[PDB]
RNA sequence: GUCCGAUUUUUUCGUACUGGAUUUCCAACGGGGCCUUUCCUUCUGGCUAACCUUGAGUCCUUGUGGCUCUUGGCGAACCA
């Protein structure tokens, strides 16, 4: 208050920001690479996909989507990016 | 019908012939260094002075062209700085410039946005440290009258430009007139 | 704030610092066309189909990784619908409120929510006009409207 | 709907000033707002400020050092023949010793001192003391 | 402020607040000054001699008296690690 | 340098007026030009290259039309 580093926010409070109040307004989501434990298959998503992702093949399900984060359908794997 | 004197448009000069068979050195090395390099020749080279006891090499490729030196930029820039000891090595893509249109200085058919000075200065900026890209800059306003522009590179693989970032910054000073500061993520 | 509402909301999208990138994307610009160009032979809006672009296929935007925005492609290609997106979701809106409006004829609210609707449309066509996009003449005629949504 | 951009900037100079405050946010960014803010700083009624790229319009980081009374702007920017900053300056500023009516002339922006000298003028941006 | 022949009229230079610049008036009783002792050679408080701020009403009763006054010691030394810049 | 009331009031002590080009002796300021990819756009004048062109001449590890001079066309660039 009254003399701050506004150039320099911290982290720890860049991150409790909104989504577009931060010091450059940026993205919140990610992505995921996801497979279920039967199939080869990498398939990418989006952290809030809005369609039911399925694999290539096999009519398998990855993930449903919901009012923000899509919901990564039961037994799956997924690393960040 | 040439190997040396062709790899390069325009006679002048020594110094561009001496890099010129640097580059067929490499034409020796037929499935990969023989593949995507004999379309790539360039322009013009100028040395520039830096704060150290060495100097920069600015290497102007065409445009059309950028896109090949890129994909080779990685190793051909380390090659080069082998066969050339006290000297950094950057690639400068040429673009052309024209004056914001004036009652005077006017040319009809508009003008693209790319030709711009701000837009140019903008690319040379994204050239002169090619791989890693910027995540922000800012401009600083002294409190006496002059703009120092900190530009803020990625934290990913800045090991190949780590050591010419203090060469950069005259780089960019002898071609626009504008002072640069880099920094790093925290 | 709102236009129609007396709304407040600020909920909107973030794109990134970043009109390069992503290092993890690896796929060329070329592919990617042809598969937008794929969906919208499927008959798909740019908006849904940059929906499974962003989903299932982890193209985080289309004016980077292509160097050009989605519809901008369709109208390339030939695939450049008859009127645009907006101007067509709001006529078919209108529509639908007026169908029902057709044979509940006291619903007041209704008759309210397309006056409102239809302002829209008019809006919107007028600026369509005014950057050639639609012709001189056009407008919005409620009586042929429901033709104009096939 | 934002109307002026150099009228909210001044204002949250003015506005950081009255309370206390050191430094202020500016967004968004025009350069008629740096311009302005350059005039500015050239008689310190202001310190560094630093511009913030967003991928959009800007924001700005103005640093202050107190000895601001009001830096205003004049809305509409009203024409103003050069025999018309002698009046300007009579109505809107604190005494004939000092501050600054800042304009728009085809030279450029810059305070009303200096286009008095160069013996130009044009629209009026402001004013500052 | 001069005059004609240079010569110093103007009967009285105001003090300024040290954390806003701002003229401390002559009515201005909220307005405080702080004077802080400079210690020699290990403990002995140093008498007669002062490290001195002056904080002006409005910043006290704005209740910004405490914050502002760590900035202020900790950036003529006599602080260590309590105010930070970047919060 | 001298008009002029010359001021705390002692003697060889200090309060509006004029002269000033160029010093590199600091400062401020203002007019006009250039260079940095930047006099563009129209027109006209100048100086002409290159360019095919007629005619006489050579060279070629190849008709290669390369080089020269020669006839009259056509005027990039450039300067104003
Ligand atoms: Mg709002
Ligand atoms: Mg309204
Ligand atoms: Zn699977």
């Amino acid at each position: 208050v009254l003399v701050q580093d506004l150039l320099h926010p911290t982290a720890a409070s860049e991150a409790r920001k909104h989504k577009l109040k931060t010091l450059v307004q940026g993205p919140r989501s990610y992505f995921l690479d996801v497979k279920c434990p039967g199939c080869l298959n990498i398939t990418t998503v989006f952290s809030h996909a809005q369609t039911a992702v399925t694999c290539e093949s096999c009519s398998t399900i990855l993930c449903t989507p919901t009012g923000g984060k899509a919901k990564l359908s039961e037994g799956t794997s997924f690393r960040r990016k | 019908s040439a190997p040396q004197a062709k790899i390069l448009s325009q006679a002048p000069t020594e110094l561009e012939l001496q890099v010129a068979q640097a580059f067929v050195e490499l034409e020796n090395s037929s499935p990969e260094l023989k593949a995507e390099l004999r379309p790539l020749q360039f322009k013009s080279i100028r040395e520039i002075d830096v704060a150290g006891g060495k100097k920069a090499l600015a290497i102007f490729v065409p445009v059309p062209s950028l896109a090949g030196f890129h994909k080779v930029q990685t190793k051909l820039t380390r090659e080069l700085e082998k066969k050339f000891q006290d000297r950094h090595v950057i690639f400068l893509a040429e673009r052309r410039i024209l004056p914001k249109p004036s009652r005077t200085s006017r040319q009809v058919q508009k003008r693209p946005r790319s030709r711009t000075l701000t837009a140019v200065h903008d690319k040379i900026l994204e050239d002169l440290v090619f791989p890693t890209e910027i995540v922000g800059k800012r401009v600083r306003y002294l409190v006496g009258g002059n703009k120092i522009q900190k530009v803020l590179l990625d934290s990913k693989d800045v090991q190949q430009i780590d050591y010419k970032l203090e060469s950069f910054q005259a780089v960019y000073n002898k071609l626009t007139g504008k002072q640069i500061v880099f920094e790093i993520p925290s | 704030g709102r236009m129609h509402s007396a709304g407040k909301g600020i909920s909107s999208s973030a794109i990134p610092y970043s009109r390069n990138a992503p290092a993890w994307f690896k796929l060329s610009s070329e592919s990617v066309i042809e598969q937008i160009v794929k969906y919208a032979r499927k008959g798909l809006t740019p908006s849904q189909i940059g929906v499974l672009l962003r989903d299932a296929h982890g193209v985080t935007q289309a004016r980077v990784i292509t160097g050009n925005k989605i519809m901008r492609i369709l109208k390339s290609n030939g695939l450049a619908p008859e009127i645009p997106e907006d101007l067509y979701y709001l006529i078919k809106k209108a529509v639908s409120v007026r169908k029902h409006l057709e044979r509940n004829r006291k619903d007041k609210d209704a008759k309210f929510r397309l006056i409102l609707i239809e302002s829209r449309i008019h809006r919107l066509a007028r600026y369509y006009r005014t950057v050639a996009v639609l012709p001189p003449n056009w407008k919005y005629e409620s009586a042929t409207a429901s033709a104009l949504v096939n | 709907t934002r109307s002026s951009v150099l009228a909210d900037a001044l204002n949250a100079i003015n506005n950081a000033e009255k309370t206390g405050k050191r430094q202020v946010l500016i967004r968004p960014s025009s350069k008629v707002i740096i311009k302005f803010l350059q005039v500015m700083q050239k008689h310190g009624y202001i310190g560094e400020f630093e511009y913030i790229d967003d991928h959009r319009s800007g924001k700005i980081v103005v640093q202050l050092n107190g000895r601001l009374n009001k830096c205003g702007v004049i809305s509409p920017r009203f024409n103003v023949k050069i025999g018309d900053i002698e009046k300007w300056t009579a109505n809107l500023l604190p005494a004939r010793q000092f501050g600054y009516v800042i304009l728009t002339t085809s030279a450029g922006i810059m305070d009303h001192e200096e286009a008095r000298r160069k013996h130009v003028s044009g629209k009026i941006l402001g004013f500052v003391y | 402020m001069e005059n004609d022949k240079g010569q110093l009229v103007e009967l009285y230079v105001p003090r300024k607040c040290s954390a806003t610049n701002r003229i401390i008036k002559a009515d201005d009783h909220a307005s405080v000054q702080i004077n802080v002792a400079k210690v020699d050679e290990e403990g002995r408080a140093i008498p007669g001699e002062y490290v001195t701020y002056a904080l002006s009403g409005y910043v006290r009763s704005r209740g910004e008296s405490d914050d502002s006054l760590n900035r202020l010691a900790q950036n003529d030394g006599l602080l260590k690690n309590v105010w930070s810049y970047s919060r």
